[PDB]
């Protein structure tokens, strides 16, 4: 069992799979 | 697919970089996609030292017939018939009065699907203003209502060239509402900000970065065409956001390597994850001008002549304006990038 | 539509009377639609009294809102899931270095739906000329597979403006092919040749045009959304094809009468009909100066400024090539319209 | 019973019955 969590900064991307380009790519590091 | 994904890659991480070097504590959310497809229409049309320029920053100088791989890069990306949504479209807003070269149309026509709309910037600047701005509002469902505010067109202007790209899609594993408490979030060592933390336990594709002491988490949208994979420092072990030293590495080549399908294992995951939604506002001029796009930007160094014989032109904003609503059901996730170009 | 239409149909029958003027006896075949749509594109980038020219002899002068209503008739023309084939298309070629003003090009893609294609005229005027020609055949099914022949265009060329139409439709009623035998076809009081007549007797909307001693038939397609109506005299009765007093009095309001609905019955009908096949060719560059269509195709007078802000173009040639294959099945019809325009 | 038999020159076209706009127009008078 694994253990992801998020509870401080960082870093996202949303990737399109079959060309492997990443449409959306952010830092979340200040609620 | 293969040269172009590496090139916007590429880019992508070149920006961020310069966006991080503006602000490397603050959140930062971006298309660059859409900065790409925005920068490649411009190129078109450009020349010179200008062009090359371009084609450096954006390496697009590393692409075999850039242009026929992002036309068929939007075709698979607005594939009908797929169980999420997503657009990615672009379009050209002339002044009614102005004449282009028949070659530059026909290219951005062809290859970025973009269709030139005649407005009024002459004479009347607000509506042509308010009419780019309905079109990205109602390509973006509402989320960027407001891409160019007063000012950044007057009767100056000849040439709007505009991408908006769309994205809403369920998690391939939800995350139950009712599982979803207030937790705490560190920004950095000693300040703390109470978040709706989501919670599930389910397989997913999952590593961790020895080297780097570092988790990757790969979470699927339905229909597994679009993931989000997410890097997450195992502390802040650092005096800021604890990202310092990923940041500092961060490059395609890590990049890639970090996030591969085939470097990732499935494995039962406890995913803690902050509900969260992000609106955010670039002038991107400056930052680009930095990564080498100069004379595009100079009136009197640009040259743009492939999209009206002369060197008359000029570009002189790059703006760009996100949004993402990350929650227990899906993402929602919307940008809008204009290139206002002026006479010279 | 009803503005539009009386305008489309008054050109008809005065262009079918300048046609009549130079062919009082052979065959004559057009698609008076497509002459009037690639007029209309032509019209858009016309002004002063080229303009006022194009727009008296094509009656738009008479429609309120001319170049909205030819949307709304090309949105219908184009309806998908009808049960017959029928496609109105429209086309720019450009001559890829030259520049045309966001305007014309907006309004005509709007509009007409006329994407503009970039060739190169300047340097490669067949390679051009063989593109335009196989989007015409690739729109007609074949039918028309050569709408410009060498020497149509050449290096000096800036301009192509296209239009097809194709139809191939079932009829409501079939003839049965068995029925079909030979029979003479009488072109005058003593000329004869044999045809494959073609026989049924049905229930048609009919009527016997009492004071010109002619028969009026329609016969409905397959949906009745399109007809076929045949005006035929009772006789051979002049010194030609029979039809000599029919084409004397011929104007929109007498095609009206004699062809509304609200003016034929159903009857029971003998039908003996022949199959036939026509292509025809026309320059119509004279007829429509014939017409008052004068400017446009002068050299020194022409106002195209419209199009690209100068007075530097004028139309060559406007060409028309056709064809109809009727027979037992149905009727196949195909059209296409170019208007090349020069540097004057 | 009516009879049209068209053994000698006619005029046809062909109507787009909602718009009635012809479409198609002309005369065949020589086989
Ligand atoms: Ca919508
Ligand atoms: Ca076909």
């Amino acid at each position: 069992e694994e253990n992801f969590n998020a509870d401080h900064p960082f870093i996202f991307f949303i990737r399109h799979n079959p060309s492997a380009n990443i449409l959306f790519l952010g830092r979340f590091s200040s609620p | 697919m293969e040269q172009l994904s590496t090139a916007n890659t590429h880019f992508a991480v070149d920006l961020f970089r310069a966006l991080n070097e503006s602000d490397p504590t603050g959140n930062i959310f971006i298309s660059p996609l859409s900065i790409s497809s925005a920068l490649a229409m411009i190129f078109l049309g450009t020349r010179g030292n200008t062009a090359a320029q371009v084609s450096k920053a954006l390496y697009f100088d590393t692409v075999e017939d850039i242009h026929s791989r992002f036309q068929s890069l939007n075709a698979d990306i607005n594939k009908p018939g797929a169980p999420y949504i997503l657009k990615l479209a672009n379009r050209l807003y002339g002044e009614k009065t102005y004449n282009f070269l028949a070659d530059f149309l026909a290219s951005t026509q062809k290859m970025y699907g973009a269709e030139l709309a005649s407005v009024d910037f002459q004479q009347a600047p607000e509506d042509a203003r308010k009419e780019i701005n309905e079109w990205v509002k109602g390509q973006t469902e509402g989320k960027i209502p407001e891409l160019l505010v007063k000012g950044m067109v007057d009767n100056m202007t000849k040439l709007v060239l505009v991408n908006a790209i769309y994205f809403k899609g369920n998690w391939q594993q939800k995350f139950m509402k009712e599982a979803t408490r207030d937790a705490p979030f560190r920004l950095n060592k000693k300040d703390t900000k109470t978040v709706k933390m989501m919670y599930q336990k389910k397989k997913f594709p999952y590593n961790y970065i020895e080297d780097l002491k570092c988790r990757v988490l790969e979470l699927p949208y339905q229909g597994k065409e679009l993931s989000m994979i997410i890097l997450l420092p195992d502390d802040i072990e650092d005096e800021s956001t604890g990202l310092e030293k990923i940041e500092k590495q961060l490059t395609l080549d890590k990049l890639r390597e970090w996030t591969k399908p085939e470097n990732l294992y499935l494995a039962e995951v406890n995913v803690h994850l902050p509900r969260f939604k992000l609106e955010e506002s670039y002038d991107l001029t400056s930052h680009l001008a930095r990564l080498g796009v100069q004379d595009l930007f100079n009136r009197g160094k640009a040259d743009l002549s492939g999209m009206s014989g002369a060197r008359d032109l000029f570009v002189s904003k790059i703006i760009h304006k996100s949004f993402v609503d990350l929650n227990e059901e899906g993402t929602e996730a919307a940008a809008a990038t204009a290139g206002t170009i002026l006479l010279a």
